[PDB]
């Protein structure tokens, strides 16, 4: 039976990947004053499956001084820590129920950085090569951001377990109570996923596609997937951390649609950021996280070090 | 088990997807298909020379101040103490130091980056 | 390349990411434009002209014209003329719209460029109505131009010309003020007046770098 | 409210005759507007008007099901319309052939044909001149 | 039959994804390549249709040849076309394009990108509206329906 | 006249640095520009429904030639070739001799498609409205060859689009 | 208009509803009709193995009671 | 031989089978393979050749070359580590009867085994290249046209002379 969860757990979320490919095309075209696909299927519903056919029956190559190794193992890495992303995440009963919910994200996530680097450097090109040195620069930058503000907003919870963190916010929302944190986290979810204004390592205009440049037809799908999919699973992430939804153990059905409410919310808000503003330069990116999240973070871990002591309102250890 | 299983049955998806990937489409490779790519012309040196890193600096600090974040995560469980005041004495030692460390490389420009 | 305007190589030699200097490749676009208008009559080389800047189109033509009038001692009519400032208007409209909007794009913001797109698509059905050609026109003319405007053209001008600062303004309301776009932008390719005017710069250049001259 | 839109839409259901009219229509148009009927031409290609849309798509066709000797169910082209529809629908006049029908000349093609592109009726170019220099003919008569 | 039947479906199967994900390259020349921007443009939405441009020529699936082809390119186009991979299309767009346009005459000009690359569709006009070319993917679609690779196969 | 676009010079009163400082801290600009592209998400897009829909054309639109005929069904042109000399691009070719008749009529009248830059001069040279660019632009061809026109595919051409060529000179006829 | 990207959206939510729900149809059909019994520390873990061990039948769902002592 | 050919491409593809089996260890074949280019023009020249109507012609290379030779030749010329080794000719008319159960382009075939360990004749009595007016262009000239694809990034830049030509059997 955990076989047929694990299947549960995966075939629809890359169901999800390529819907959320087509709902972001026409998002981004009604927001352009365009339609969108809307002739493949009945409002374009057959787009992503006519894509991923098209991607997975086209040839790929592997370059003549690419490293093959590495070169195959990136997008596996790349789609298989995507979907193991996935399995801690109550909805609202966890597949798996680690102890430690959060560190292991935070592993699997610095994990998941090599992809890109590995592609790169295996595909042994120039804008690749730039594109990996952008996704280190940037890497540093969202991981020290990131592992301040989730310190800060688990403290303010108890543990590092997320249906620990749905019995917190089963009166109000962690939005409500750290909204600053949660901005800054929103920022350090977008430059950890590479979305714009942060596509700095697969910038179209700078670079000729980035790292994936010798990428083509499954390998980039690949890619392509994992990045959707880290999208989606980040933003489920920040819907539990900061938007607590009510919990019924016997009808557990009502946490998950509203759940997965909040998730396509914040998915849309990334699509309309990305629709609405230019991209950063990845040194401004650097000198923004440094020089501003950073002594902010501080000031705010230790107010929030400091807010329950004060308060005597320490959460349960258990 | 069950995450070594989980594991497993995700790696195995991945490299079933690239076998379906690299076995099933028509191949016809040639000199010219897998060149390198320098936006239609001949890269003029090689991608293996070495490549300035203008942030060297700052990736060390990174490495610092990683080691500070992992100091820092046991503090949900530092709170559950007893001894309250002693532990947030010693956590905002540890955040002022930070700080200052922080205060310094930026006074001395460390943060930015070579020319 | 997508930010080289697809013609362009530019042979940059960068440390790390720095450019140490650049190099720019031109000629990929080289056509004899020069010798083919020795070989052609004055009449079948505007259309040379109509195509050298294919983003002001009417305003080559108005230059060409000019030239070959000065040339000919002779004067086009004040209705010509004003139906040339009109169009060369309307083309320095369309030109500024796409500079604008594919600098956007460059940098990281398209929904303006589609926006101020569907805006030249309107101007471009001006151009076709006028002309018959959506953009190469070859409507300016020594001596004037070809065809008088049909009997809606200035009505339909005006309702442009009347909802079209609304365009500049939502154009405005997403990069004028933007922190993104003003760190982009700002003191970058720093051009001084002496240093335009040695090398030989005019128009936008001059004038961003504060030379009062407009020809 | 948002009620009205959605007795809008299902008059538009029945407007187009029911589900499977609809259905017909949203798979090989990708719109599902109803119009007046302006008139329809001999190749069966209907033509309709709604002057409440904006400059573009106030005129529009509906394409036949099969023409001349091709079964055009889905793959419509641009070039199947007559050129007097083709005039109206493209806008350079507001008469529709059906109120101003085009001079009758006996030249004219009865029939419109579209794009013949890949098929053996495509057009093949050669010279349309005859000979400039004509051989000499030896005579059939042996000398000898 | 059982096997002619099950090899037709697959390859319309296969042909349908291919003729409605077409992935153009970004590559433009000269004025031919405003009218792609236009086509882009809302007005002519090409993203409506499954036309969705590419950056790298790996990931592209069609090379529009939009605008005169000089001497000095055609190495680059060849070496683009070469890297761009199977299955890929060709769409020349222009007089220039198509055969020498305006500067058939010229030292400088190749007359006809078809010299260079295997040409699928010609898109005739100076430059051709936004409209005839999108007239041309959508005749470079319906040539892609008619292409029988499986059929050809279980017949060879 | 002139006018400076960035000239001015904040206020530095202390309602204004709070306003500067909450702007800074809480993003209103980005706010506003998610806002503008808020209200065109809810607006009505311009796109057409091509092939449905086709854009709107003029009278004078240049498109695909044509060779036209008088209404008795004789030939207009008379091979004085006034748009092969006019011709930018060099794209027509014209020969001529005497008919069985006498009447001066091409033997060769030729357009090179790949050649052409459709500027119109051709249709201006004319002396008796023989040669028009007709308002068809959907002839894409799928081989170069047939895009070297000939004069039997003008005539077809001219035959095809007789009456929408008629009308659009008639309409257009008094501004030339 | 912009209500057509709502049978994308309507999709994709339908896609994210069945991990959830699947898991916990799961927990429930594996654990006797309960939820799946939470055991982040060694004294519940001791608590689940001997559930296991007072049932009989080698499963901790199956609760027994007064019945079972008397 | 060739870019697109079955020959040079069919030896050097043998790296993926660990080792390269050979029949004898290819000491008892001797084949001289011709250019695929120096093929076309005698192709083309004997359209042209007024007096070439009804006759056969035998095109062959200017050097001729063990098999054993030949193969190791062209792993130097690729850049590949050559670890031969002799394999029955009943076993290896059993492994190219497994590789054509592919219905798709087979890899190698009985056939294809049998015109390998074949040795090429020799036919003095019939025309030629140069009969025809084309010179034979020699292996080692064109031979890393095609076996530079077979390289790895370590020896893709390795120039044509850095390789000794290969023991002729004249
Ligand atoms: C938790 C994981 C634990 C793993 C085990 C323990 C690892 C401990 C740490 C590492 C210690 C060393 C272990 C590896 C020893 C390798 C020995 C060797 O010969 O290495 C040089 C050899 C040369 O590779 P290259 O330099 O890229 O190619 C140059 C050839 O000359 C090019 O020649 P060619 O082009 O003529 O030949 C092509 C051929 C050449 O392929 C190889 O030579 C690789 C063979 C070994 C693969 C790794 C085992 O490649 C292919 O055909 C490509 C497909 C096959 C490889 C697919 C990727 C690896 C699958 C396993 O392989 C490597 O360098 C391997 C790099 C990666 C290390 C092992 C990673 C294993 C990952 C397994 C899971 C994958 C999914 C993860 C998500
Ligand atoms: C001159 O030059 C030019 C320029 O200057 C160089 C320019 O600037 C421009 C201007 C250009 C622009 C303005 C364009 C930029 C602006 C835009 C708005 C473009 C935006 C682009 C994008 C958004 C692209 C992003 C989208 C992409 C790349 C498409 C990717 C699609 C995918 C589908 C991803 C792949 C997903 C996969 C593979 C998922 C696969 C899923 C599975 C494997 C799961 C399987 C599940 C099952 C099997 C379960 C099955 C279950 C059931 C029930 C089925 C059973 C039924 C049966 C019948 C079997 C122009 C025009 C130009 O011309
Ligand atoms: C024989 C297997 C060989 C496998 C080799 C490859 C994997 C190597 C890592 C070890 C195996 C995987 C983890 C096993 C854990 C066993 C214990 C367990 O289940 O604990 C439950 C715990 C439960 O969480 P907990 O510990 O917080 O809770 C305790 C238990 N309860 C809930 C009861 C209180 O699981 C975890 O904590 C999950 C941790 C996952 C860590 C994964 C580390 C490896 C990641 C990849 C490494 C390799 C990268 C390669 C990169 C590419 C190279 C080419
Ligand atoms: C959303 C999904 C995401 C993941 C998608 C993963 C891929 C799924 C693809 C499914 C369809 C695959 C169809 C075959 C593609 C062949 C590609 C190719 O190169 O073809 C040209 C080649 C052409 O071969 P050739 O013989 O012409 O080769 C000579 C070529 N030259 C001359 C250039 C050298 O065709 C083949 O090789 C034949 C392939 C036969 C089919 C192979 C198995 C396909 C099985 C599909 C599922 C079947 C289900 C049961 C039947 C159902 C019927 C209704
Ligand atoms: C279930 C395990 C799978 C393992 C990997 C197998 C490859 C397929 C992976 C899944 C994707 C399938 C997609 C559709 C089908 C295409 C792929 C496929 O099936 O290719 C088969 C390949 C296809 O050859 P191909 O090179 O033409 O593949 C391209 C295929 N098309 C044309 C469709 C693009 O065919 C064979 O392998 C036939 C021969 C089988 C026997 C020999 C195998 C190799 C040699 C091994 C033995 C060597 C020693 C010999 C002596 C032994 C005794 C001592
Ligand atoms: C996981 C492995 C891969 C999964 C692949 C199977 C899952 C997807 C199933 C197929 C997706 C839908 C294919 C059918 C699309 C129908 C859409 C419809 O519009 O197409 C019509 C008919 O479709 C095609 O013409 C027929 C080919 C597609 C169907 C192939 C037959 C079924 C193949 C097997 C399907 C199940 C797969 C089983 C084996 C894996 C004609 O469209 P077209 O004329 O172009 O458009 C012209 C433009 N218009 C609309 C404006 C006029
Ligand atoms: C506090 C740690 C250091 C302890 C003493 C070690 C001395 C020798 C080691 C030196 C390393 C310490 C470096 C950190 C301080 C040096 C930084 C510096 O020089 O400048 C400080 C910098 C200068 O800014 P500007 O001059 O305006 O910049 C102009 C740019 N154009 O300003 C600062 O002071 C920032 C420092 C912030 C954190 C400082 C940490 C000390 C604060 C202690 C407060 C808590 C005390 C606890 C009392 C509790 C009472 C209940
Ligand atoms: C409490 C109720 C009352 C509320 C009002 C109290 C508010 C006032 C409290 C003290 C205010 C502190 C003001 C000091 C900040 C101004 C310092 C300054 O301007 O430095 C200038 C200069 C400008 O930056 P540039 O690099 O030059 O920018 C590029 C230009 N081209 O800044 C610097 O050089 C950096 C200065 C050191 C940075 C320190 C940041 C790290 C410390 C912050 C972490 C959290 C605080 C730590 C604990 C605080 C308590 C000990
Ligand atoms: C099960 C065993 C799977 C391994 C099969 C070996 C495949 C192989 O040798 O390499 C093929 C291919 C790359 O070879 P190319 O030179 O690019 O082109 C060859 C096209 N036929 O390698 C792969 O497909 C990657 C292997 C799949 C994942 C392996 C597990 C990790
Ligand atoms: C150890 C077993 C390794 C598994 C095989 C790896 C599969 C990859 C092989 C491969 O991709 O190449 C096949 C390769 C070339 O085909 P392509 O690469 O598709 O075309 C491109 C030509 N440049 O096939 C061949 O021509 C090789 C011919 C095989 C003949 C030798 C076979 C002898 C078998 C070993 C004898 C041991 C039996 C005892
Ligand atoms: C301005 N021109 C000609 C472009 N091709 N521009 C572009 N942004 N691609
Ligand atoms: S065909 Fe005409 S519009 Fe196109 S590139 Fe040539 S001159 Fe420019
Ligand atoms: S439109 Fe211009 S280029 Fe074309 S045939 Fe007529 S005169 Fe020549
Ligand atoms: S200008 Fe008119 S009449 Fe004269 S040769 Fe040309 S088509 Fe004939």
């Amino acid at each position: 039976m955990f076989m047929i969860n694990i299947l549960s757990l995966i075939i629809p979320i890359l169901l999800a990947v390529a819907f959320l490919t087509l709902v972001e095309r026409k998002v981004l075209g009604y927001m352009q004053l365009r339609k969108g696909p809307n002739v493949v299927g009945p409002y374009g519903l057959l787009q992503p499956i006519a894509d991923a056919l098209k991607l997975f029956t086209k040839e790929p190559l592997r370059p003549a001084t690419s490293s093959i190794s590495m070169f195959i193992i990136a997008p596996i890495l790349a789609l298989s820590l995507a979907l193991t992303m996935w399995v801690p995440l109550p909805m609202p009963y966890p597949l798996i129920n680690m102890n430690l919910g959060v560190l292991f994200m935070l592993a699997m996530s610095s994990l998941a950085v090599y992809s890109i680097l590995w592609s790169g450097w295996a595909s042994n090109s120039k804008y690749a090569l730039i594109g990996a040195l952008r996704a280190v620069a940037q890497t540093i930058s969202y991981e020290v951001t990131l592992a301040i503000i989730l310190l800060s907003v688990l403290l303010m919870n108890g543990s590092y377990t997320l249906s620990t963190l749905i019995t917190t916010q089963e009166h109000i929302w962690m939005i409500f109570t750290s909204w600053p944190l949660a901005m800054m986290w929103f920022i350090s979810t977008l430059a950890e996923t590479n979305r714009a204004p942060f596509d700095l390592t697969e910038g179209e205009s700078e670079l000729v596609s980035g790292f994936n440049v010798e990428y083509a037809a499954g390998p980039f799908a690949m890619f392509f997937m994992a990045e959707y999919a880290n999208i989606i699973m980040m933003n489920a992430f920040t819907a539990i951390l900061f938007l607590g939804a009510s919990h019924d153990p016997h009808t557990p059905e009502l946490y998950t649609i509203n759940f997965v409410l909040k998730t396509l919310a914040l998915t849309i808000t990334f699509l309309w950021i990305r629709a609405s503003y230019p991209r950063f330069r990845y040194d401004q990116l650097m000198h923004l996280l440094w020089k501003s999240f950073l002594p902010l973070t501080l000031a705010l871990c230790m107010w929030h070090i400091s807010l329950p002591i004060m308060t005597a309102s320490i959460p349960p250890q258990s | 088990m069950n995450i070594m299983l989980t594991l497993l049955t995700n790696v195995t998806l991945a490299s079933l997807l690239v076998l379906i990937a690299f076995w099933l489409p028509q191949l016809n490779a040639y000199s010219e298909k897998t060149s390198p790519y320098e936006c239609g012309f001949d890269p003029m040196g090689s991608a293996r020379l070495p490549f300035s890193m203008k942030f060297f600096l700052v990736a060390i600090t990174f490495l610092l101040f990683d080691l500070e974040i992992a100091l820092l995560l046991p503090l949900p469980w530092a709170s559950q103490t007893n001894n309250l005041k002693t532990m947030l004495t010693m956590a905002l030692f540890l955040l002022i130091l930070l700080a200052a460390s922080l205060a310094y490389e930026w006074t001395q420009k460390g943060l930015e980056w070579a020319e | 390349h997508p930010a080289a305007h697809g013609v362009l190589r530019l042979v940059m030699e960068l440390s790390g990411e720095m450019v140490r200097k650049c190099d720019p490749h031109i000629g990929l676009l080289h056509r004899g434009t020069e010798k083919l208008i020795e070989y052609k009559t004055y009449l079948q080389a505007l259309p040379y002209f109509d195509r050298l800047d294919y983003v002001s189109m009417m305003c080559n033509e108005q230059a060409y014209s000019l030239a070959v009038e000065k040339l000919l001692n002779i004067q086009p009519p004040p209705r010509a003329q004003w139906i040339r400032v009109l169009f060369g208007e309307i083309t320095r409209l369309l030109n500024h719209i796409m500079a604008v909007t594919t600098h956007a794009l460059d940098i990281g913001a398209m929904t303006p460029f589609f926006w101020m797109f569907e805006e030249r698509e309107k101007m471009f059905e001006f151009y076709e109505r006028v002309s018959g050609a959506r953009m190469h026109a070859a409507y300016i003319r020594p001596g004037g131009v070809h065809q008088d405007l049909p009997l809606g053209l200035l009505d339909d001008i005006y309702e442009f010309s009347k909802n079209f600062s609304f365009r500049i303004d939502e154009l405005e309301e997403m990069l004028t003020n933007n922190r993104i776009w003003r760190n982009r932008t700002v003191d970058i390719g720093v051009v001084t007046a002496e240093d335009a005017l040695n090398y030989g710069f005019s128009g936008v250049m001059l004038r961003g770098s504060g030379i009062q001259w407009d020809l | 409210e948002l009620v009205q839109v959605l007795r809008r839409g299902l008059q538009q259901v029945s407007g187009h005759g029911g589900l499977r009219g609809y259905l017909r229509v949203l798979f090989r148009a990708n719109d599902v507007r109803v119009g007046t009927l302006v008139g329809e031409d001999k190749y069966g290609n209907k033509y309709y008007e709604d002057n409440k849309q904006f400059f573009g798509r106030h005129r529009w066709v509906i394409y036949t099901t099969e023409m001349n000797g091709r079964d055009t169910f889905w793959d419509v082209d641009g070039s199947m319309v007559p050129p007097e529809w083709h005039r109206w629908l493209h806008c350079m006049t507001d008469d529709p052939p059906t109120t101003k029908p085009p001079t009758a000349r006996k030249y004219i093609w009865t029939n419109h044909k579209f794009n013949v592109s890949g098929t053996p009726q495509q057009y093949v170019p050669y010279s349309t001149t005859r000979k400039k220099i004509q051989e000499w003919v030896p005579p059939s008569t042996p000398y000898k | 039959s059982r096997g002619e039947y099950v090899v037709a479906k697959l390859d319309d199967l296969v042909n349908w994804a291919r003729r409605s994900s077409l992935w153009p390259m970004t590559f433009g020349l000269a004025c031919c390549a405003v009218e792609m921007m236009h086509m882009a443009a809302p007005r002519y939405d090409m993203d409506r249709f499954g036309v969705v441009f590419r950056a790298s020529p790996r990931q592209s699936d069609v090379m529009i040849v939009a605008g005169t082809l000089t001497n000095k390119m055609a190495p680059a186009l060849r070496k683009v076309y070469d890297q761009m991979p199977e299955p890929r299309y060709v769409v020349s767009m222009g007089s220039c394009a198509n055969g020498g346009g305006y500067y058939h005459y010229s030292y400088s000009v190749v007359r006809g990108c078809d010299r260079i690359v295997p040409v699928d569709i010609y898109v005739p006009g100076c430059p051709p509206t936004a409209e005839a070319l999108l007239y041309g993917i959508l005749q470079l679609q319906r040539k892609i329906k008619r292409e029988k690779r499986l059929r050809i196969w279980y017949r060879r | 006249t002139y006018k400076f676009v960035n000239m001015r010079e904040p206020s530095m009163d202390m309602k204004s640095v709070t306003d500067r400082a909450a702007q800074t801290l809480l993003w209103t600009e980005l706010v506003r520009g998610l806002g503008m592209t808020l209200s065109y998400l809810f607006r009505e897009p311009a796109t057409i429904n091509y092939p449905f829909e086709k854009g709107p054309l003029s009278p004078r639109f240049r498109g695909e030639h044509a060779l036209r005929r008088y209404p008795s069904g004789e030939e207009r042109c008379i091979a004085c070739k006034l748009c092969e000399a006019v011709c930018p691009a060099q794209a027509i070719t014209i020969e001529a001799e005497p008919r069985a008749d006498g009447s001066r009529r091409t033997t060769r009248y030729d357009i090179d498609m790949t050649k052409c830059i459709y500027c119109g001069f051709c249709q201006e040279a004319c002396p008796v409205d023989a040669i028009v660019e007709g308002p068809n632009f959907e002839f894409s061809t799928e081989t170069h060859e047939e895009l070297l026109y000939n004069k039997e595919k003008l005539l077809n051409n001219g035959d095809k689009w007789e009456a929408e060529i008629a009308a659009n000179i008639q309409a257009d006829y008094l501004y030339r | 208009m912009w209500f057509e990207i709502l049978p994308g959206i309507a999709v994709m939510a339908a896609c994210l509803f069945i991990p959830g729900m699947a898991t916990a149809h799961i927990h429930k059909f594996t654990n006797g009709g309960k939820e799946k019994r939470v055991a982040h520390f060694s004294y519940q873990w001791n608590l689940m193995e001997r559930d296991r061990c007072i049932s009989g039948v080698n499963r901790y769902h199956v609760t027994k009671g007064l019945e079972n002592i008397d | 031989f060739g870019r697109e050919d079955r020959f040079l491409n069919y030896f050097a593809s043998m790296r993926w089978f660990g080792g390269v089996p050979l029949i004898s260890l290819g000491k008892e074949t001797v084949k001289q393979p011709v250019y695929i280019v120096d093929v076309s023009k005698g192709i083309i020249n004997a359209i042209k050749d007024p007096d070439a109507k009804g006759k056969t012609f035998a095109f062959v290379g200017p050097n001729r070359y063990l098999l054993f030779d030949l193969v190791q030749y062209i792993f130097a010329v690729a850049y590949r580590p050559f670890l031969p080794y002799p394999l029955p000719h009943f076993a290896y008319r059993w492994v190219g009867r497994l590789f054509e159960v592919s219905p798709f382009e087979p890899w190698t075939t009985r056939d294809k085994v049998e015109r390998v360990h074949m040795s090429d004749m020799t036919l003095p009595h019939l025309p030629g290249l140069e009969d025809l007016g084309i010179q034979a262009t020699p292996l080692e000239l064109k031979a890393i046209e095609v076996l530079r694809r077979h390289r790895t990034y370590r020896w893709l830049t390795s120039e044509m002379e850095d390789v000794k030509p290969a023991k002729t059997v004249n």
